[PDB]
Order: C-alpha cells, then structure tokens, then sequence
C-alpha cells in the first residue's frame, strides 16, 4: 500500500523529492477504511461577463441596494452589468456597504454610490486612502503612508472629518489592512498587529485592546482575511499565520519557498460545497490552504502560468466570472495530478501498481473522452528522471469494474520509488489508494 | 565521384535500428491527451488523421503543425508499444531562406541567363 | 485460435490480466517471442525425433521426419505419402516435422489438422501451429513460462494442464505412429 | 528559452535498414522514367542491377550512386505499392523538404537543366557546326 | 503559422549504421572543450549530465538547451574512440541544402565556363 | 536474435528492467559480457566435444570438431562436408565447433542454421550465435546468472528453461550425430 | 565547510560492513573545475571520538549523477564504548542529508 | 540505521562523546518517513560595502525616513553609503526610530 | 581481459560494488593479491598436474609439466613441440605449466590461447591468466572468496558458476591431453 502525499510539498531546497497535489485535495471519508480521500476541484464555468477587463472586485449583499452585483472591471465600477463610473487603478479594491451606502476603495480615493449616482469622496488633506471597512455603525478609512486611520460619522459615508482619526503607537510605520473580527478592527501594519474595539462612546468610537499585539506585521495590502472566527494574514517574513492566543505558521518550509520566490502576494477566500480554502496566489503560482483538512493543495489552469479564478471569484485577464462546476475549465482540460511512492532501504520488485479510483463515470459517449486516458510515469532516482508516460483507461460510461493497474514496473533501488499520475479529461475524478503487489484475484471484470 | 546511397527519409528506428512499419504518431496538446489536429500541406485546410501512420517502409507522410499552437508527440509501434514521448515539441529546426541560399540560386540563375546570351551569341555568330 | 488468443488465455488463466481485458502490446509481444522460443526449442531439441539431415541443391521432395539443407534447389512438401506396409496413399503421421534450411533461414513445418503448417515467423495474427489439438492446454503451458516474467505463480492445476499438453505432444499415443526399431548387433 | 536538441548528424541507413525484403529501389533520371545505371563499389566499374532486390538470404547489396548525374529514388512494394518517391535524390538529407526549400530545390535543378540544354546546344549546333 | 514537422527520436549510429550503446554525447563551447548544461524539460531546471550516455538501444532522452548559448556537439563511443563531432551546433536545414547545391553550383559554373569556350571558338573560326 | 535483444529479454524475464523497456549501457555491457564468457565457456569445457588439436604452418582446410593453431598459415573454414558413411556431400553436423588460434586471437565457430557463426569478439549488435534454437531458453539462461549482480533472484520455471536450452544443447538429440566409438584392447 | 557525525553505543563487538549516506547527490552547478566533483570525507573512532582515523574521501557525484550512492566498505570491528562516524564536506554547493545507514541491502540497479 | 547528532552537543565536562553540528540544522520535512532532515545553511555574499571598520549595527526601515538604510561603522554612521558624522560609543548600537526622526545609541550619548 | 576488469566485475557480481561504478584502490588491491593467491595455490597445489623436479646449470630447454631449479643457467621455453605420437610438431597442450626456480623467485608459465602467459608479478594493468577461457567465471570464482572480506555471501549461481570455472580448469576435457598412464607390477 503506497502512501500518496495528502499536501503540496515542493521543496527545491535540498533537491529534497516534490510531491505536487495538482487540482486535488484531501477530504475525510467515511466509507472506506482509510478515512481519506483525494477529490478533484470543480471546474471553472462562466456565470456572468462583465467589463472588458480583469476583475478587482465582487460585492454580493442580498441586503444591500436590492442585491445588485457590483464588479470593478479595471478601471470602471458595474452594477448588474450596467457601468456606474470609473474608479482609480493600482491599489486593490475593498468594499464597505450599508442599506443604503456602498463606499468602493482602489488604493487612491474613496467613491461612494447610494444607488443613484457615484461620487468621489473628500478625504481629510486629500489624502490617498488604501482600505476602506465597516464596523459597528462606522466607515473605517487607512490613509496611505501614515500610522492612524480615520473614522467617519454615523451610517454616512461621505463625511469624513479631520479630526476623526487614531493612530496605533506600537506601529510606527504605516498601516497597510483592516480586517472586522467579532464586530471589532483589526489593523495589520508592517510590524505589528493591533487589536482595537469599540467603546460606544461617541466621541472616541474606538479604543485599543492593551498587551494583545502580534509582533509580525503584514506583507503588503489585501494579504489578510477572515473565517472560521479568526483570521488568516501573510507575515513581513511571508510566511502565512492564524489567529491565535500566539499565532501559529501554517505554511511548511515548501510555501514559505514558493512564497519568497515571489514578489507579489494575495490572500483571497474560495469556497467549496463544505471545503473552504484561504488561497495565495503569487506571481506563477496559487496555493490553497483548506480549512477543514489543515492540507495545502495547488490549483492550476491549463495553458496559463498562474491559476484564472482570481478573488472573488474573478478572471486574472479578462470579464468573466466564474463558478465551479462539471469539471470543465472553461471548456476545455482541467489537469490533475499527484504522486505516490516510497523510499526503499534496497531492493524492491514492483510487478502491479493499482489505483482505487473513478471508474466509468464519464458524461461522454461519442466523444474522445468516451474512455479517459490516465498516464502513470516512474521514477527511482528521488523524482529527479523520470520514465515515459504509460497511459491506461478509466472505463467507458458504465464500466463500475475497471482495473486501473500497470503491470511489471521493475526493480527500485535505495533511493525509493516514485510515481506520478496525471489525468487531463474534464471528467470527474477521485483517488481512494495505490497498491504496489497487490493480491491477483478478480471476476469476470 | 561516387556516393553511397542513403535512405531518403528518416524513419523511426527500433533498438537494433530498423525501420519500423506502420508506426502511428500521436499529436495532443501538452500536458494532455487531448487530440490536436495536423495538416498536410501549409494552408492549414487538409486534415491528416491525427493518429498518423506510417507505411510499411516506416516513410511518414508530410506532417504540417499549426504554429499558434504548441504540441505533444507520442509515438507508438504498429501494435501500440510505447517507443517515445516528447510532451514540449519545440520544432527547433530552422528551415527559412537564409542569403546564403539565396546568394547561391541568384548566382545560379544569372549563370544560367549568361549561358543562354551565350548561347545565342555563339549561333548567331556562327550560323 | 490466434496467436493473440494463445496469449490473452495465457495470461487469463495466470490471473494476471482479468477477464474480459485484452493485455497490452509489450504483454502480448512477451507472449509471442515466448511461444515462438517454445516451438523452436521443440524442433531443434527433439520433441518431434531426431530428424535425419539431408542436403540438396537440386529440387526434392522431403519426406516426414527430416532436416533439409537446401543450396539451390526447391523443396516440395506433400500433402500424401505412399505407406511403405500398406501400399496405400496416406496422410502423413500425426505431428511429423520437416525443417528447412536456405541461405539461413530456418522453416519448421509439422503436420496437424490435415494440412502442414509452420512454425517460423509466427505474428500476432497467425493461427497456433498446435492450438487444434488443445487451445487450453497451450495457454496453460505458455502460462507456466509466463507468469514469471510478472512475478507471479501460476496455480497446480493449470501446470498439470500445460504438462499434460506437452506429454501428450511428446507421447503421440493418439494416431498411429511409425514402429520402434532397434540394432540385434 | 528552451531549444529541443535534434541530432546534427545524417544517420547511414542503407536498403537493409528497409525491413522489407520484397522491396524494389528503381533509380530514374530526374523528372522521368529512363533508367539509370547503378554501380556496386566506388571505382564505378560493375553495373548492378537496376531494379536492386536482395538476394536469396534477403540481404541488400551495397548501392553507390555517382554524383554526375542527378538521380530519382523509387521504392515499390512487392505488391505493386508505393512507398518512397525522391524526385532528386539529395545525399546528406534525411527530413521532408519544406513547400519552400521544395520549389526553390527544383527551380535550381530545372535552371541546372535548361544550363546543360543551352550549352550542348551551342557546343554541338553553333560552334562545331 | 504553419511549421513542418521533424521528428526528434534520433538513435545514433556509426558508419555500418548500427546502435551505438553508451555513446557519450558533449556539450562543449564553441571551439573549446568548456563545458555547458544540458536540461531534462523545457522548464531548464532540472539539468542532465553533460556527457549523455544512451542506453543500451543507443537513445539518448530528451535533451533541451538553451538558445542564449552557442553548443558543440562531441560523440565518443563507450571506448572513447571519436565518432562525430560539430563544432558549430546548426539546427537548420539550409545549411544542409547549401551543402548538397554546392555540388550543382560548382557543376553550372564548369557548364557557364564550357559555353563561354565554346561561344569563343565559333566566334573566332566563323 | 542480436545480443542486444538477448540481453534485454534476459532482464526482462528477470523482472529487472521494465517491460519493453531498453536497459541502459552498464546493463548491456554486463549481458553482453555474461554471454561472451558463457560461449567461451561452452567452446573451452567441452561443451561440443573434445575437440583435435591440429597445428599448421601452410594453408590447410578446417574439419569439424578441430582447435587449429596456425602461425602464418590460412585455415579455410568449409561450408560443406564429404560423408564417409554415405559418400555424397553433407552441411556439417549441427553444433559443429571449430577453434582458429592465431597469434593469441581466439575465434570460435559453430555451425547452427546453416551457417557458422562466430562466438568470439560478440558486440551488442552482433547475432547471437545460438539464438535460433531457442531466443528465449536463451534468454533464460543469461538472466540465470545476471539476476544474482543485482541481488535478486529469479523463479523456478526461467532457470528450468535455462537450464533445459542448456542440456538441449548438450544432447544434440534433434539431429543426426555421428556414432559413439570406443576401444576395445 | 558542513560537518556532522552519527554514531551508536554497543553492548559488545560489532562489525561495520557498510556505511551508506543517504543525501543530496548529483545537485553541483560546477561542470568543470576543482569542484565539478565534490568530495565528502568521512572518519571513525571507536573511544567515543576521543582519537579518530584517516579521512577517506567519496564524490557526491558529478552535475546530473542523481544516482550515486555515498558508501564507504573498508570499515572494522568496533567494540563496547561505541562506534563515531565523523562527516566533513568543504565544497561550496548544495548539502543535505536524509539518513545516515550501517549494513545496508546490496541491491540496486545501474546507479 | 544510525542516530546522527541532531543538536550540536560538546560538553568537556566527563569527556562525553561530542555531536558537533557545523553550518547544518535540523527542519522536519514530508517527504521522508524519518520526517526531519539536515539542511545546510546557505553561504553569505556581499550586498553592500559601507565602511572600513567592523558593522557595529544596521537599520532600514521601508516607511522611516524614506526607506534609506542606516549602517553604523567602527565610530561612524552611513546613510545609504554616504558618511553622515561621528558617533561616540565602544558598545552595542541600538536604533530607535519614527516616521521622521531615528535615535541612534552606542553607549555614552545619543544622536 | 585485465586484472583490473575482472577485479571490477567480481565485485559487481557480489554486489558489493555497485554496476557502473569503479572500485576502490584498496579494494583492487585485495582482489589482484586474491588472484595471485589464487594462481599460486593453483600451480603449487598440483591443478596442472604433478610436475617433475628437474635442476639445470647450464643451457637448458623444458617441456610441458615441469619445475625447473635453475642454478646460474638459461631457461627456453619453447613456443612448439615435437609429438611422439605422430612425430609432427604441435602447439603445446592447453594448459600445460612450466614452472623456474631462479636465484630465489619463482616463475610460473601456463600455456593458453596460443600462448605463454606468466601467473607471476600480476599487477592490474597485464592480462589476466586464463581470462580468455572464461573471463565471466574467473570473476565468479574471485567473488567467491573475495564476497566475506565485505560481510556478504553470494548467491548460489555465482559459487556455481566459479566452480564451474575451476572444474573446466581441473578437467581439461576441451582438448587434446596426453593418456594416462599406470604400473602393472
């Protein structure tokens, strides 16, 4: 029984062996003894275009202006498709919303749409304000560069006074995020974490919480979020932490790599039917964290360096919004791939290696994919070489009883044994165990 | 002089470097196993059959790749034995008129046109 | 049954491809250069007699039990032969071998099922030299070399099968066969 | 980038390399079927035969070709199928010709031949005559 | 566009057109005998041994290189007794047309210089 | 078969290398090697028989079964044979051995399917020399001893196989063999 | 300069047939000078490493040798204080090590 | 299998066996069922040259002072490699800084 | 083959060293001085034969299967012999020994592939003794001793196989030997 890798282990580091899990993650099964399973992402499918450029942000509240969908397409602000305005550029784009009041922020200004017209916002000196929050009846406001954050009047958005604002003394530097943890602001700035709640007194609305800081600070802007009650951010050292009484690193020693060789970094939230996913997505590549499992997979998009579904759900590059479903990226291939094996003290004679997957559930029954291929591919010197692809099938529509076993791999050697499989049908996919030397048994299958 | 002949073309050779008859290419997308077509000639509009095939001497036929695209070969015996695999096809192979070939058939040709003046020269003077 | 059938039944009854599933190229590949190694070391190891060499280089025409060299001639094979006790036309004996040797080249042919067929430059698609006389048992007895090449053991009973289709090949107690004889000097 | 190493070097594959024992290698004249001659060793003394089979033991015969004249390669089948065709027989090439590399190779060869027309034209009908 | 397709399995093989098995391949500089990386994928992270040793069928595997250098091919048998060698590593197929049109050039030349010979000597006897 | 394909099937039946996979230079160096000492062995153990010395200095005509020592001569290797017993003319008898010694150069040369075959100086592209007979007894036979370099071992029915190609070249029972002769003072 | 050692308290005499390092191998940017093959030295003691042996020195394999194998077979007896094998590397290139193995299987395949 | 020295142990005291780790850790990986690993510390290479005597302290803060870098010499303070004056001190230097304004401390007086 | 060869290869088939990879120089050292010792006890130990005791002074030519004590003398040896059979020259005998004890040191010839080769100062660079008889089997028969110096044993066709080579040596059954002879009273 060969043990797969059940996390995205890519460490360069060493030339220690890489175990990519690619469009795949761990979910806890009760059926089988094992208890866990590898099932496949869902593939992309659009929902809706909007823009003609990529998307900076999605904001869907039921309760808030009739439940339209607002989508910053680039430069431009969209409601249900219709363009409202053009908003400022580089800086990433947050949300803040009330019944009656949507505040929009891309790291310039503030614009303000109350379901009649957009309007651009007069901040305090003018200044370019970086994130923008609600919390407890108040709009919260970063200024760019500056330590304090300032605060407007109640369930209004477009007054904001000079006087209204609070600086974090144990962070010297700027501020850089905002994230609403129980009700209360939380501030991420370069070198502390500050922990703030509200007093209900109207004139100081916000008070700070005394000996509750984190030492690490953020990375950049929009590298924060919250779930679960607590709330995940990317260190100065990028390395991805939780909240916690002392904040722990759930990043191994591969992520921080993969992270490091990077420049720019997002922490975005996905969501699967049970599955939530605190997704990093770096310049060429886009790492999820599930919450459930504690796993870190990797998810990738055919043709492209970098995976599409931005935050929110969003495109990197162009105006469409995807949703996940029938495992058809966008139409065309949706690859996944993992590796199993071993490490061997010496000599090891592999004669079967099967594979307790899906068997003959495809959609398709005039189509190339009618039979989908899934090559196996060995190596023996730690996954450094590898051996050509050998292909079998999964079974046409129907067939329940496929064997997916290969037949004599060979002598291995100290080093150990390594397998990939890869599979790039858009079909359904799912990984129960690998055998090496199984039992020759069977009936009429 | 005299040169000893050669095969004149370039089949695929097996481990004791014969021919092999009836080899079928594979071209997919890489990465995947999903079918890519190819083409004949370089309009791009006649299809081949994408599991090519090779006669019984091992002759493949002219196979055109669409550039916009980038390939995977997966070659096989006749009996569908996994001879070779290269996932990135980079058609490295550089095949473009460089002035080398050019400055020899323009040499060729104004030699041709200076045989022909004198030729007609020569029948003109004589005859 | 096919060469390609010898093998598939071969590596069923091995249990090691499951029913219903034809084997792979390089599997069924294994089995035919098995099955040709087979049938060559049966010929030249004397399964069928020791076989008496002639040499010729004009035409003839062998009779059953020989090895001929041939270094220029044409060797006609027949399909009857006159019985030397009887006077009678007949067919040639069960499993009777003739070899053929030109420029090289090796040609095994035995009589079974009523016509001569051969041994030599056997493909996936030609018909089993002895696969008349018991399909089964060939599998069985191709299977018994086989399985070793997967790391696998092959059951009792189908080596007792794959043996009693090769005693019964080496006994030839079925047909009538050509009277034992000795030297009384 | 990334380049994809092809092997510089022509491979040296005769008739044996074939695996068809029941193949015929005809050698035309370029553009027709006239018949030309083909030797057996480089002193381009003894004359093969043309339609080159293997022998008894289905071996091919060592084939020379000289480079005086231009040849055209015909591969039949031994059913009648066709196989190989090299309109001119280029030595060092192994890979298919490009559409371009094609029509510029026989536009040098038709200016070759229309070279040799003119020439022997002048040399036989004008000067001598 | 449209780009024609050649194959890349190539076994090498000596004069008498047989495998060569554990034929080492070099990758050296130009003109020189330094030595530079050969990659298993086009990624060009993983890196081969310089001297590529085919197996016993005499293939060597998938070698990419990168463009931004010049190569030298050197082939050594399993002995290390030369087999080939290329000095400038060209991957174009026109140097190799140019080769065997030089033998038609040289040909029409001797043609053009028979002509004008000709065109002489009726010129001066008519 | 060449000693390439030997080699290869030899490990393939060892379950070493892949299944219709090449094995790399050091595999085939060592088969190769294996075999080449394994054909010397059977030419200098007796395996064809005792073989006559014969020493020459002129040009001389080989016989079967004959180790020539020549110094200057040339010894003419003859593709055919003057029966004693019959009186017409005769192949030479199957696993027939002749040994030229020359100035320290050993070649051996046996007569197997109608042509002598040369087992000194093999390279992985040359024919095996007995590989007609059974390819893959043959095979067997050499995965016999290769299976133990890599510290494994192989099953019962491959060194049965091996073995069995072994004694079937060792009895020479599919041909005719000229008779056993003895002394009687 | 990386030096590590691994070592283990006997009971009584104990042979060392083999020592086997598990590590990184094959990984050296340097094709050609001092350093294309780097060299990984390795000494014993048996008094608990008061007083050690010669340095015997294996390669970790040139650019691309991703299938060497770190042994070292010349090793003795060693008896009630203990066995100390002393591990020094001084190439300026990758370093890592996974195990560190005594009396180790003798299978493999063309490494 | 042999233990190897996973901390770097060298107690004199009772002549224990010593386990020196030199430029090597320990980090626990996955790929491995022994789970930890050593890894080797990667080598320095220069980044700036600053000054002439020994780097008492460095300081470089993104958001302080428009990001430039304050580097502390034997007696001397550089700001991106430009001198800026003499700094009175023989002990550690500790910097303290706002968004406009940076302490600097060496023992006697602060600048 | 030389010394070197077939200290490597005796390694590989132990297993001790890995395929493809030199050996040490301490561990080629201890495989050359376990061939000399092997040779020795070869030629000291009776396998060529009980050799006759002869003494010399002065000029002196040997024949096959002899010591010979050398005391400010001349050794020949001969390169051909005359056969007291049949009175015409010959080869010496495969595998005849010639032993000279000169001034201390001894020398030991053997007589194989055409030639004398000397099974004394072996370094790893000359040719290896009786190599070309089966190079493969004295790389078994080497292991075979040389596999516990490395706390290994090897396999059973290895040992089968080296002692294969040493009784093909000790029989002497692939040529021309003289008869054997006994006493009647």
């Amino acid at each position: 029984d060969l043990a797969y890798g059940t996390g995205a282990y890519a460490r360069t580091r060493g030339n220690l062996p890489e175990l990519p899990l690619v469009n795949l993650f761990v979910e806890a099964t009760r059926s089988d003894q094992r208890g866990v399973v590898l099932q496949s992402r869902k593939g992309l499918v659009e929902d809706a275009e909007v823009g003609t450029g990529p998307i900076r942000g999605v904001f869907r509240k039921d309760g808030v202006l009739g439940g339209a969908e607002f989508v910053v397409s680039d430069d431009e602000l969209y409601e249900d498709g219709v363009s409202l305005g053009t908003i400022n550029g580089t800086g990433p784009v947050s949300f803040a919303a009330i019944e009656d009041e949507l505040l929009v922020c891309a790291g310039e200004s503030i614009w303000s749409y109350d379901g009649t017209t957009l309007d651009e916002v007069t901040f305090p000196d003018g200044a370019d304000v970086t994130k923008v929050a609600y919390s407890s009846g108040y709009f919260i406001a970063l200024r760019a560069g500056t330590g304090q954050w300032y605060f407007s009047a109640l369930y209004d958005g477009t007054s904001w006074d000079g006087l209204d604002f609070a600086t974090a003394e144990s962070e010297p530097d700027a501020l850089l995020d905002i994230v609403v943890l129980d009700g209360n602001p939380v501030f991420f700035g370069t070198q502390s974490v500050e922990f703030w709640s509200a007093t209900g007194d109207p004139d100081i609305p916000f008070a700070p919480i005394q000996n509750r800081t984190f030492e690490q600070g953020i990375f950049a802007t929009g590298c924060a979020v919250a779930i679960d009650n607590s709330f995940f951010w990317v260190g100065a050292d990028k390395i991805v932490y939780r909240n916690d009484a002392v904040p722990v690193a759930v990043a191994d020693d591969g992520i921080v790599e993969r992270a490091t060789g990077s420049t720019d970094l997002r922490l975005f939230l996905l969501i699967d039917e049970r599955h939530k996913f605190v997704c990093l997505r770096g310049d060429t590549f886009t790492m999820a964290f599930d919450i459930t499992t504690n796993e870190w997979c990797e998810f990738q998009s055919y043709g492209r360096t970098n995976f599409r579904c931005g935050p929110d759900m969003g495109d990197d590059e162009t105006g469409i919004i995807w949703r996940f479903e029938g495992y058809s990226d966008n139409g065309g291939v949706l690859e996944r791939r993992f590796r199993a094996g071993a490490t061997l003290p010496g000599p090891f004679r592999v004669n079967r290696l099967r594979l307790i997957c899906e068997v003959g559930t495809t959609p398709n029954l005039s189509g190339e994919y009618a039979d989908p291929v899934i090559e196996m591919r060995a190596s023996d010197d730690a996954g450094n070489t590898w051996g050509i692809w050998e292909g079998e099938t999964l079974g046409a529509q129907g067939n329940y009883r496929q064997r997916v076993e290969w037949r004599a791999l060979g002598l291995f050697d100290d080093p150990g044994m390594l397998f990939e499989h890869r599979m790039t049908a858009p079909v359904s996919f799912r990984v129960t165990a690998v055998t090496v030397n199984g039992e020759l048994g069977g009936r009429s299958r | 002089a005299a040169q000893l002949f050669y095969l004149p073309f370039r089949p695929m050779l097996d481990a004791n470097a014969l021919a092999v008859p009836g080899a079928k290419l594979y071209f997919y997308a890489t990465g995947t196993t999903t079918k890519q077509p190819v083409y004949t000639s370089s309009a791009l509009t006649t299809q081949l059959p994408n599991p090519v095939v090779a006669n019984a001497a091992g002759k493949f036929p002219a196979i055109y790749l669409n550039d916009a695209l980038t390939y995977r070969c997966y070659i096989e015996d006749a009996d569908g034995n996994e001879l070779a695999d290269s996932d990135p096809y980079l058609a490295s192979i550089a095949d473009e008129l460089t002035d080398e070939l050019q400055d020899v058939v323009d040499a060729v040709e104004a030699d041709r046109v200076a045989a022909a003046n004198s030729a007609t020269a020569a029948a003109t003077s004589a005859a | 049954a096919t060469c390609r059938d010898i093998v598939t039944r071969a590596l069923h009854m091995a249990a090691i491809v499951p029913l219903g599933k034809d084997p792979k190229a390089a599997e069924g590949q294994l089995g035919l250069e098995l099955l040709q190694g087979l049938y060559d070391g049966w010929f030249a190891g004397g399964m069928f007699g020791r076989l008496t060499d002639v040499y010729t280089d004009t035409a003839y025409t062998a009779k059953e039990g020989e090895r001929v060299t041939v270094d220029g001639g044409t060797l006609t094979i027949p399909d009857t032969f006159e019985d030397t006790d009887t006077g009678l036309t007949r067919a040639p004996r069960e499993l009777a071998a003739i070899v053929e040797i030109n420029a090289g080249n090796i040609t095994n042919r035995v009589w079974c099922g009523g016509e001569w067929q051969e041994c030599s430059g056997l493909t996936l698609n030609d018909e089993a030299p002895l696969s008349k006389r018991d399909a089964m048992g060939l599998s069985c007895l191709l299977a018994l070399h086989m399985a070793e090449a997967f790391g696998t053991q092959i059951g009792p009973m189908t080596a007792r099968r794959g043996l009693q289709f090769q005693g019964s090949v080496s006994y030839k107690l079925g047909s009538t066969q050509p009277d034992a004889s000795g030297v009384y000097y």
